[PDB]
RNA sequence: AUUACUUUGAAUAAAAUAAGGUGUUUAAAGCAAAACAUUAUGUUAAUGAAUAUUCAAGCAUGGGACAAUGC
RNA sequence: AAACUGCGGACGGCUCAUUAUAACAGUAAUAGUUUCUUUGGUUACAAGGAUAGCUUUGUGAAUGAUAAAGAUAAUACUUGAGACAAUUCAUUCAAGUGAGUUAGGAUGCCACGACAAUUGUAGACAAGUAACCAAUGAGAAUUUCUGAUCUAUCAAUCAGUUGGUAGUAUCGAGGACUACCAAGAUUAUAACGGAUAACGAGGAAUUGGGGUUCGACAUCGGAGAGGGAGCUUUACAGAUGGCUACCACUUCUAAGGAAGGCAGCAGGCGCGUAAAUUACCCACUUUCGAAUUGAAGAGGUAGUGACGACACAU
């Protein structure tokens, strides 16, 4: 969704998840007034080490 | 202040990293090197903002001290490294081989280039002298000292240099019929002709360049940077081709 | 320590200069150590930098050089017969640059006036009039 | 002296004939930290020790009442009114009265 | 030559003694003063070890009384805003003078550029000089 | 050696015998610099042991356990004096690391350090002849 | 022969000022994002205002009428 | 773990007392100096002592207190080889640069003289070290030119003061200092002195134009840590969240003695018209470190907040 970027170093994709209403990262997520369509950033780490290592 | 300084505030950060005012307080003061401060990018810059694999400086630090990057045809695991002019930086992980040239926004940008074509590099001479023992060497701008060189390699010339050799390739003289990427102040990033240089024997050495487009704009001898013979480039220019719209 | 900076001195025009801050390390001086003629004796001073001076308190003999033959030879020093600057170095045969010393010509076998910094290098060299 | 090379008449002219403002020369000259009683204060804080009549100007009569205040900085003492009507009942001795000017500027 | 307690000798100085003269750099011819002369001085920018760097400036020769050193001041227009008009000024600087310059005297215009501090004040050397009108006074340098 | 009624050691350089409010630092080991440069001037208690000196621990003295009231080699030049001759201690016996009698790790030591330093540095002098010889076309025909 | 005057530049930290773009629900703001591929692909190597300046000096250059300094 | 060793606390953070061509701003020089970190390059199958943590015995009320003895290591301290470089002096040959008896070479003695006698078994290849050239340096430090508010109830001022020679000291020029010689230097174009409720600039308020007032405070430069002075360590400090003394204060005390420097972050007294929590976290920015992992009252979050600014109820 929106922009994905690929990244082998981090094994990791960066994905702006559009939302029109334990190897994931969500975090990063406004919605507009009074509800309705909220974006976000969407991370994922696929391999569970990388959620095990990986992470501030 | 006692010493040398370590931080580096925002504001006073060079303008064009493009640095947000609000971003921070302070700014990524890049390690010495081979690159002046406000002639180099400093490597997390690179990767944050230019590339955007990481999101912050947690994720440099993970990927620098990684073993996955290559300045030049060395290998660098300094988060804040000085990542100047046509140097090259290459990524074998992802395989891609950029390289920082200017361009007309008096910015940095990252050139792709091919496997074959980043395993040289053009470099400028900036001084010739003659060491001990009546060994002669020179001074690139990157600060290397290059051992025994040719002999007609002078002050201001341009060389090409090998990643895995190190040997020196071709030269190129520096005349009036020559090809000079722009290094400098308002003509920074500017492609162009040496079509005439006139001399003041006090302070500096003025040169004419000439544009493709017929525009003439003058400069300083220091802001000069060859970078072919015979209106040719040696090397991919960037995305608008060295030229200014008006 | 003594101080080598121009804020304690007056202007140009002889106006008394105001003062703003306290002194600083980088116009430091130092005490001079008249290298008098005796036996040898030298201090190693820490300048700055961590650049090593010696500091030639005693000395007694000099590599003394002759242009006329080409040669240098060391030899001992014997006294300081005149000083350019203060007679009063001469009394007390304090050996600086520039002092007419008198030397026995035994190695030249084969009058004097010393051209180096005892106080800064750490030894006499001269030559032959 | 309108001459092209004559401003310093043109300065000196200027710097001398300003001094003869006197609303200028006021706020410049060393005088608002000794004799205002208030010094660049907006207010002042100080104690009561006399309470005052003043008798009004010739076109009107009557007496406005004041007081006797000596500050706390200075140590001077000064004449306030009282502002509004029976407001002198309100008031005693020995209690901290603010002090703020009047309308004109001293 | 030798009028002094310590041998006067030249900073460059060889057999053939010699006598030593380079010359400054953006086109000062040396005088001839200097080429057969045989005065001593380690500060001659022609003779010695004084380079010539950037600064370079002139003026009008004012003090010639003390030794090898003389006194120019300049005179030029300051600007003051306000009043959109000009007002004189002037600025004394000391110069050293070497003797390679005999005739020199007070009144007479002269090009000095910069060279090291010589002095606490001196920073200046002179290059060359053009003579003026008299004055009753002809004081040399 | 000893201390004071107030236990206080007895400055040695200070030969006099008595509390010694002096410039107190390692130099007299009876106080440790704090910060760069830090020589708590302090009293302390003259050499000389005497009337008030409460512990007497060592003029001319030696065990005595005082009197108050008035492991092994590991080094191998030196384990020698004294591999196999080495003393060890005890499940778990801890021998310590052995150094310097060929320090028997001595292959690593052979495999780095001398022949991997040297093997370079023979090399390296062999670019430096052959570079200054490809050197000799440097003026035979530009002059 | 110099200076002054005037015209072009060279060089010249950012923030700030004026200002270019951008629907933070508008605005102050921020230098972010999105028309769009109805989006992983490409627009995209996306935008970063030329951002103009900025007085008094300093460098160079085109011009010599009005001015200044001696021969 | 702890201790030795290495690195750092000379950055950051706070404040505006000093300061009137001083500092600061633009500009130019360093052919008159220059380290640290970082970058390019060049140059005996192994020796010697002692020392902490460790053990034991102790004292003093006590500080981040200190005593003896018994040992034990180094990339701590030394000797020593695998075989030049750089420093001084005297003489000499000599090509870039506007410009150099200049880079550089040659001759002769003097001082110094190495590439750890080093480290992973695992991430032969790393790693580390000693000097010397060049970069980082547009950096630092000195210095050139121009520019500052009021005052003449401030008109003459200066004697290391102005210049010269020799030396001394410094990283380095230099009256910076010393010896000798000369009498010079500034001033009505305001020198010298006095006032500032004076840190300088980028900038702020208000303006038709011209201007007036302000700027401690984001950022840059300067200075200071209660007042002077004097120093140690190291590449950089005349350091003060380092030391010594004096002047002036404050704290603990077993009365013998001992430490301390909030112009750091919260907080308290006082002062005044006048100004916030004795909170949480290194996750953003960045720095420090033996280095991806620890720390950061920098920084972020939270609380107070009719200083101000924007949209918007009844």
């Amino acid at each position: 969704t929106r922009n994905l970027i690929v990244n082998p170093l981090l094994c990791r994709k960066q994905v702006v998840v559009d939302i029109y209403h334990q190897t994931i990262v969500l975090n990063g997520f406004v919605t507009k007034y009074g509800g309705g369509k909220t974006s976000g950033f969407a991370l994922i780490y696929d391999t569970l080490s990388a959620l095990k290592k990986f992470v501030p | 202040a006692r010493g040398p300084r370590h931080h580096l505030k925002r504001l006073n950060a060079p303008h064009h990293w493009m640095l947000s005012k609000l971003g921070g307080t302070f700014a990524p003061k890049p390690s010495h090197g081979p690159h002046g401060m406000k002639e180099c990018l400093p490597l997390i810059l690179i990767l944050r903002n230019r590339l955007n694999y990481a999101l912050n400086g947690r994720e440099v630090t993970m990927i620098v001290k990684n073993r996955t990057i290559k300045i030049d045809g060395k290998i660098r695991t300094d988060t804040r490294y000085p990542v100047g002019f046509m140097d090259v930086l290459s990524i074998p992980r992802t395989k891609e081989n950029f390289r920082l040239m200017y361009n007309t926004k008096r910015r940095f940008c990252l050139v792709p280039l091919t496997a074959e074509q980043a395993k040289f590099k053009l470099c400028k001479i900036e001084k010739r002298v003659l060491g001990t023992g009546a060994i002669p060497y020179i001074v690139t701008h990157d600060g290397r000292t290059i051992r025994y060189p040719h002999p007609e390699l002078q002050a201001n010339d341009t060389i090409k240099l090998n990643l895995e050799t190190g040997k020196i390739v071709d030269f190129v003289k520096f005349d009036i019929g020559n090809t000079a990427m722009m290094i400098g102040g308002n003509g920074m990033g500017r492609v162009g002709v040496i079509v005439k240089r006139e001399v003041h024997p006090g302070s500096f050495e003025i040169v004419h360049i000439k544009d493709a487009k017929g525009n003439t704009f003058t400069t300083r001898l220091n802001n000069v940077f060859v970078i072919g013979k015979g209106t040719e480039t040696l090397v991919n220019l960037p995305l608008d081709k060295g030229i200014k719209k008006p | 320590g003594i101080t080598r900076d121009s804020r304690h001195k007056r202007r140009a025009t002889g106006g008394k200069k105001n003062s703003m801050q306290k002194k600083k390390k980088n116009t430091m001086g130092r005490q001079p150590a008249n290298t008098r003629l005796g036996a040898i004796r030298v201090h190693d001073v820490r300048c700055r930098y961590g650049i090593i001076k010696r500091r030639a308190l005693r000395l007694e003999n000099g590599n003394f050089s002759w242009a006329s033959q080409s040669i240098t030879k060391g030899t001992k020093i014997l006294n300081v017969v005149y000083n350019a600057s203060d007679n009063d170095f001469v009394r007390t045969n304090t050996l600086v640059k520039g002092a007419i010393i008198e030397i026995d010509p035994a190695p030249f076998l084969w009058l004097a006036c010393i051209s180096s910094r005892p106080g800064q290098t750490g030894s006499v060299e001269g030559y032959i009039l | 002296a309108r001459g092209l090379h004559a401003a310093r008449k043109m300065l000196a002219q200027r710097r001398a004939n300003k001094w003869a403002d006197k609303e200028w020369k006021k706020g410049k000259l060393v005088t608002r930290y000794k004799c205002n009683p208030l010094g660049t204060a907006s207010h002042a804080k100080g104690l009561v020790q006399e309470k005052l009549g003043i008798e009004t100007k010739q076109p009107n009569s009557g007496i406005r009442k004041c007081v006797r205040v000596r500050l706390l900085k200075n140590g001077k003492k000064i004449t306030a009114f009282v502002p509004r009507d029976g407001s002198l009942n309100y008031v005693n001795e020995n209690d901290e009265v603010l002090i703020s000017g009047f309308g004109r500027r001293g | 030559e030798q009028t002094e307690r310590a041998y006067q000798k030249q900073v460059f100085h060889h057999h053939s003694v010699k006598r030593y003269h380079k010359q400054i750099g953006m086109g000062f011819v040396t005088p001839a003063e200097a080429i057969k002369g045989t005065y001593i001085d380690k500060k001659c920018p022609f003779t010695s070890d004084v380079s010539i760097r950037g600064r370079t400036l002139s003026g009008i020769v004012k003090s010639c009384h003390m030794k090898r050193t003389i006194i120019v001041r300049r005179d030029y227009f300051h600007y003051v805003s306000k009043y959109q008009r000009y007002e004189k000024r002037h600025k004394n600087i000391a110069v050293h003078c070497s003797p390679a310059f005999r005739q020199l005297k007070e009144g007479d215009h002269v090009v000095i550029g910069q060279c090291r501090p010589l002095s606490k004040t001196v920073r200046f050397n002179v290059l060359k000089f053009t003579s003026r009108g008299t004055g009753d006074k002809k004081q040399f340098a | 050696g000893g201390c004071d009624k107030d236990g206080f050691p007895m400055m040695t350089g200070v030969a006099t015998n008595n509390r010694v409010r002096l410039l107190l630092d390692g130099r007299n080991g009876c106080y440790k610099p704090l910060r760069n440069g830090e020589r708590r001037r302090k009293t302390v208690r003259g050499a000389i042991v005497a009337g008030d000196i409460s512990v007497l621990n060592t003029i001319v003295v030696k065990k005595g356990e005082g009197e108050i009231e008035g492991a092994g080699p590991k080094r191998a030049s030196h384990i020698r004096k004294l591999k196999k001759f080495v003393i060890r201690r005890e499940k778990r016996s801890k021998a310590p690391k052995i150094q310097r009698l060929v320090t028997p790790r001595r292959l690593q030591h052979k495999a780095q350090k001398l022949e991997a330093k040297k093997l370079h540095k023979i090399a390296m002098l062999k670019e430096a002849k052959r570079y200054a010889a490809i050197l000799n076309r440097y003026k035979v025909l530009k002059a």
